[PDB]
């Protein structure tokens, strides 16, 4: 049924750097300060836009 | 241990080294046969007889001679 | 640890009450793990209240049944 | 094993030969009473397992305040087998 | 090591008011300050009953462990998380 | 600090005459000159005069060893 | 709080080492304080067999340098165990467009 | 439904009998009134959680998410910034096992909210100060040292987030030691600058600073860690050991005694060799060789985990492994118990500072004695709204006397004097509660020295108010209104 | 003269042991051990100085013993 | 050797004991411990001079004991091993 997976850490430590072209190297979530899902909701409940956000 | 442990929470009568008697509800014992008796009476002996009350008595093990059961448990 | 916490009492002026109904009064400086004391300016309190002076004395630990301060910690 | 070196050589050898010979040995308890015995084993605490025993003492209780001293003529009751806690001992003889 | 339940309840007793009777027959009644694992107590501010009747007050006292033959611990301890 | 096992050693080196009080037996004292301590405080007393204070008289003994558990004080007196 | 993780570039270096990006600790006790350090040889010695708890085992192993780095990996890579998903559900390109990409790119893609 | 707060309907299971808590409250020497303060996100709230998790067995953290227990407001949880000073009362054991009562006023760390600190500061006897090990002293840490010292509380400092050294910065032990020692020295400099007293120098040797990582439930003083050391190997005078484990004291393995001089140029310090390095080896096995050598390591530490626990993710697993090793936060207790004075002892400086009549007044003498049977004098400094928002409960310290349910009390507002009685009102006291952050225990009475929530007296009270008997203490006066930090 | 060498010295001499309970024994000692139990040979028992009898080849148990003195 | 271990093999036979303070118990025995702590069941007491008493179960501390009184129903020879 292929439901659950359990890997050792040498496996994970390899797979991570194979994937490395796709991933972004942000270590922490401070970047998205007024650029996360919650900020946009405020920009939609008011009628007023964030500069780079959606409309 | 296992014979003593059977007695726990009953109402136990102790006879001290000097001849005194205590009667108490029994909840602790130790490798030196220290005791904690609780809700306890000091009791001495028509030949006159008398009954004093004590609380939460901690008995240094050296004194103890014998102990006996006479009650069902204060449940 | 095994030593008595007698550290407080040192150089303050003690009374002792010893086994067999004996009394001595002292300025203290000793203890070891058995509570063997070394007393200084040590007065002996005889039954009749006739008092002796005696010099520095050792006490065996098991002989004590109380150790009282005549002037505070 | 090491106690055997002690019990052959030392002061406890009094007890050791008392088993082998089966001489009687006259013990003096702390309650004044004497136990005379044929010791059948022991340990370093002076614990003993005694036989053929006769426990001899004058019986003059404290109760009398002068009455009980009327009774110096003694007693001898015969206990067939008897274990004895060691610390009850003050001294011990050999009888031969 | 297995220092059992009673001596823990003794440590639990500290800072209250306990009564404490010695071999000789003197009865002490005092506020506890510290108690050691062999039951050496220190006690403060005592009202002592002598063997023959007389009362006295005392500043501070230290009572050798093996010289005791009961304490009267203050009743509220019966609830304590040792029990 | 003055440890007691140190103090008793100073009484050895002086070779002093010390007076011992016995456990329980207040009416008797021993009054010895001294060399001795295995760790139990067992003393060896050379003079060792017994002082039976009801009689006041003073009975005399050899070079005696005074077993530790009998002791209480350890007073200093003259020769 | 700013996660401060220092990416070790090459595995030759010991996993715990004062990497040059970290500002050197200027502190060295100049006005040297005389706090209550007990006197030398003041009757304290340890029993025969006490030791630092894990002294038989090395401070670091070759996996230690790599294994720390997983702790700040993105959500599927930072865990030892999970539950399998459908191939439909994994949004492979999602991380890119959630970040405000550098404006020098043409107008067309920005919108 | 208006139920915008996370209050628990039902009383959770506690390790202790609730009757035992009330009994302890009479014994004025056993209770300690601390306040935890320190700069934003230095880990105060998550530390308190580890106490609650230790104390309330049914309550456990979620693996994915912090259990911000004292953050009771949705607003407060949405922001992720603490905004209200929330009190917690728990009994938790010392190394000796002796149980003490702690009233822990968890306070915000954001600079603007500092109001909340000062109110909880007034009713407390002592500060615990939390410093992030990675960042060290920051803006609001320096402000709170200055404020506390002026208020004449005892101070003790706690160094949080030690794990950040090991896992983020990857500092080797010896340099990590220097990072700790730097923090300690800066704090000492600040205190000694403000405080005219000099006896309050704080350093790990004296017990009054402790090292903790609150994410992973690590807390240890030098005394506490040696207690772990002694209960393993046996026959160590652990208090004498704890003196020798900090600063420039080096271990000589040939003579097996400590010396102030390094026996070889590579001889690591007593701190590094005994405290830091086995801490490092615990963490670097768990986050490192969890597959290959972690079971072997756990054998030596005496820790046993089931086959279901060993499949956890690394962050839950690390918290679990340490929780078995260190156990209870007893080290924190030893620091608080010894250095922070009990209300008996603490009454005299507290009355002297806060009371306009001073200690020379008869009531001042009576309050300094902290007698539960003395004249009632209660000080309220905080107001907390009801679950519905309709009412407010006054919160305060029973600085003398005893408050009873249904008792009629005279409430003195901040402008009251013997020449102007118009700022006073007589109120009927409703229900009283001992406060714990998410559930409230109702009680019949509260004796002197403890904290209490008071219902129905809130009408005449604007901010601070003094609560006193209507017919006895006719010469009572208010306590000084709070001198805010800004 | 420490106590351990001393007791080896008195071996085989005449010695006179006095017990706490006020009895006393005269004896030619035969050994001593780690706890200072003792044996005596050809012994007399004194009780207030009465020569009670020739108690053969006694053993004494160490907690009983007060001083031991040597005889001219 | 180690006679206290002989005082555990003896279980569920019958004994008198005299304690140190002139007390006598008469009992059947179950349980004994390393420090000679005795427990008897079916217990008849006699204090010093005072009259008999009979008790269900009695537990006697080790260091108060003096002589037992074994029954003649022991063949002794088994104790050597
Ligand atoms: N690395 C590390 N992070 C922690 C630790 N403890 C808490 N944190 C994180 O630090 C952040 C701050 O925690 P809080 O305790 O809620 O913040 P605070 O210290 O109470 O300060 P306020 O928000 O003003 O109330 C949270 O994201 C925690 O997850 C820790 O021990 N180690």
């Amino acid at each position: 049924t292929y439901q659950r997976w359990q890997f050792t850490l040498p496996m994970m430590s390899t797979l991570y750097r194979l994937a490395n072209q796709l991933l972004t190297d942000l270590v922490d979530d401070n970047y998205f300060y007024l650029f996360d899902l919650k900020a946009f909701f405020t920009s939609k409940a008011l009628n007023m836009a964030i500069p780079g956000g959606p409309k | 241990s296992s014979k003593m442990l059977q007695h726990i929470d009953y109402r136990m009568r102790c006879i001290l080294q000097d001849g005194r008697i205590f009667i108490g509800t029994f909840k602790a014992f130790d490798k030196h046969m220290n005791l904690i008796l609780c809700d306890c009476d000091e009791f001495r002996k028509a030949e006159r007889e008398e009954k004093r009350v004590l609380g939460l008595v901690l008995l240094r093990g050296e004194n103890l001679v014998s102990m006996t059961v006479e009650g069902p448990p204060p449940k | 640890a095994h030593p008595p916490e007698l550290k407080k009492f040192m150089d303050k002026k003690l009374s002792l009450k010893l086994n067999g109904g004996r009394h001595v009064q002292g300025i203290l400086r000793g203890f070891d793990p058995f509570m063997n004391l070394v007393i200084d300016e040590c007065v002996e309190m005889a039954t009749s209240g006739q008092q002796n002076n005696i010099g520095m004395v050792v006490i065996r630990g098991n002989s004590i049944i109380m150790l009282e301060a005549l002037e505070r910690v | 094993k090491r106690e055997e070196e002690e019990f052959n050589t030392g002061p406890l050898s009094v007890l050791t030969q008392s088993v082998k010979n089966n001489t009687q040995v006259l013990i003096n308890c702390r309650n004044n009473k004497k136990l005379l015995g044929r010791v059948k084993a022991f340990d370093r605490h002076c614990n003993m397992v005694l036989e053929n025993v006769k426990e001899m003492w004058t019986e003059v209780p404290k109760s009398g305040k002068g009455k009980k001293k009327s009774k110096p003529v003694n007693k001898d009751r015969y206990i067939s087998k008897m274990f004895l806690r060691g610390d009850s001992v003050i001294v011990v003889l050999r009888n031969p | 090591m297995s220092i059992g339940v009673p001596i823990k309840v003794l440590h639990e007793a500290e800072g209250h008011i306990v009564t404490c009777e010695t071999n000789t027959g003197e009865v002490y009644r005092g506020k506890l300050i510290e108690a050691e694992d062999n039951m050496n107590c220190q006690m403060s501010n005592i009202t002592v009953t002598y063997r023959d009747g007389r009362v006295a007050q005392l500043e501070q006292v230290y009572i050798r462990g093996s010289k005791i033959r009961f304490l009267i611990l203050p009743d509220m301890l019966k609830n304590a998380p040792m029990l | 600090m003055v440890q007691p096992i140190n103090l008793i050693f100073r009484y050895l080196q002086n070779r002093s005459r010390i007076q011992v009080w016995l456990y329980e037996q207040v009416n008797m004292r021993i009054e010895g000159c001294i060399i001795g301590f295995d760790e139990y405080m067992n003393l060896v007393l050379d003079d060792a005069e017994e002082i039976h204070s009801k009689t006041k008289s003073r009975k005399q003994l050899g070079r005696i060893m005074l077993k530790g558990d009998n002791i209480t004080l350890l007073q200093s007196v003259s020769n | 709080p700013n996660v401060v993780f220092i990416k070790t570039e090459d595995p030759d270096l010991p996993a715990f080492y004062f990497d040059p990006l970290i500002n050197p600790i200027s502190h060295r006790h100049s006005v040297k304080s005389q706090e209550p350090l007990p006197d030398d040889d003041e009757e304290f010695e340890l029993p025969e067999f006490v030791e630092p708890f894990l002294k038989d085992t090395p401070l670091y192993t070759d996996n230690t340098a790599n294994g720390i780095a997983l702790l700040w990996a993105p959500r599927p890579f930072n865990l030892r165990s999970g539950r399998t998903r459908r191939a439909l559900d994994i949004p492979l390109v999602k991380n890119w467009y959630r970040e405000h990409c550098p404006a020098g790119q043409p107008v067309k893609v920005r919108v | 439904t208006k139920k915008f707060t996370l209050m628990e309907q039902t009383l959770p299971v506690t390790v202790y009998e609730m009757d035992f808590l009330a009994d302890l409250m009479d014994n004025s020497e056993l209770i300690r009134n601390v306040t935890l303060c320190g700069h934003l996100h230095h880990g105060k709230t998550c530390f308190v959680d580890c106490l609650i998790e230790q104390t309330h067995p049914e309550i456990r953290k979620r693996y994915d998410q912090d259990l911000c227990y004292t953050d009771i407001l949705f607003t407060e949880q949405e922001r992720g910034v603490g905004i209200k000073s929330t009190p917690v009362t728990v009994v938790l054991p010392d190394t000796k096992g002796k149980s003490y009562l702690f009233n822990i006023m968890d306070t915000p760390g954001h600079v603007n909210f500092s109001d909340e600190v000062t109110a909880g500061l007034r009713i407390s006897d002592g500060v615990v100060l939390f410093i992030d090990a990675a960042e060290g002293v920051m803006l609001n840490t320096e402000r709170l040292i200055k404020h506390a010292v002026q208020e004449r509380l005892a101070v003790t400092v706690c160094i949080n987030k030690i794990d950040r050294l090991i896992l983020e910065l990857k500092l080797p032990p010896t340099d990590a030691y220097y990072k700790l020692r730097h923090i300690v020295d800066e704090v000492n400099g600040l205190i000694s600058m403000y405080s005219t007293d000099e006896n309050l120098i704080l350093s790990p040797l004296l017990g009054n600073v402790c090292f903790s990582s609150s994410q992973y439930s690590i807390c240890f003083t030098l005394g506490s860690f040696a207690k772990i050391y002694a209960d393993t190997f046996g026959d160590i005078n652990y208090q004498e050991f704890a003196k020798r484990l900090w600063g420039d004291i080096y271990f000589n393995p040939k003579t097996r005694k400590f010396t102030k001089k390094a026996p070889t140029s590579s001889s690591q310090r007593s701190f590094v060799e005994f405290i830091l390095e086995p801490l490092y080896k615990i963490l670097a096995q768990v986050v490192g060789d969890v597959d290959t050598s972690l079971p072997r390591t756990l054998d030596e530490l005496g820790i046993h985990l089931t086959k279901e626990e060993l499949k956890l993710n690394i962050r839950p697993l690390l918290r679990l492994v340490c929780k078995k090793f260190f156990g209870e936060f007893t080290g924190f207790v030893d620091m608080c118990v010894q250095h922070i004075p009990s209300p008996k002892v603490g009454a005299k400086p507290k009355i002297e500072h806060t009371y306009t009549g001073g200690v020379d007044s008869d009531l001042g003498e009576a309050m300094s004695d902290c007698d539960p049977d003395g004249p009632l004098m209660c000080h309220t400094t905080k107001m907390y709204s009801t679950d519905d928002g309709v009412q407010f409960h006054a919160f305060g310290r029973v600085l003398s006397g005893t408050i009873h349910a249904g008792q009629p009390v005279k409430v003195l507002g901040e402008n009251y004097t013997l020449e102007d009685e118009e700022d006073s009102q007589i109120c009927t006291v409703g229900r009283l509660w001992i406060s714990v952050a998410r559930y409230h225990i109702e009680v019949n009475r509260v004796p002197a020295g403890n904290w209490v929530l008071i219902e129905g007296v809130d009408q005449p009270i604007v901010k601070t108010a003094t609560i006193t008997e209507p017919r006895g203490n006719e010469e009572a006066q208010i306590f000084r209104p709070l001198k805010f930090n800004t | 003269l420490n106590p351990k060498p001393f007791l080896n010295g008195l071996t085989g001499k005449p010695v006179m042991v006095k017990l706490k309970w006020g009895m006393e024994y005269k004896g030619y000692l035969v050994s001593v051990d780690g706890y200072m139990n003792m044996q005596l040979a050809n012994t007399e028992e004194y009780i207030d100085g009465a020569l009670s009898g020739h108690l053969g080849e006694v053993l004494i148990r160490c907690n009983n013993v007060l001083y031991i003195r040597g005889v001219e | 050797m180690k006679l206290v271990r002989f005082l555990m093999k003896l279980s569920h036979e019958t004994v008198t004991i005299e304690l140190k303070n002139g007390t006598q118990v008469h009992g059947t025995i179950t349980g004994v411990d390393v420090s000679m702590n005795t427990h008897l069941k079916a217990v008849k007491m006699t204090l010093k001079n005072r009259e008999p008493v009979q008790l269900e179960t009695l537990s006697i501390r080790g260091n108060n004991i003096r002589y037992f009184i074994l029954p003649d129903s022991l063949p002794l020879d088994t104790l050597l091993v």
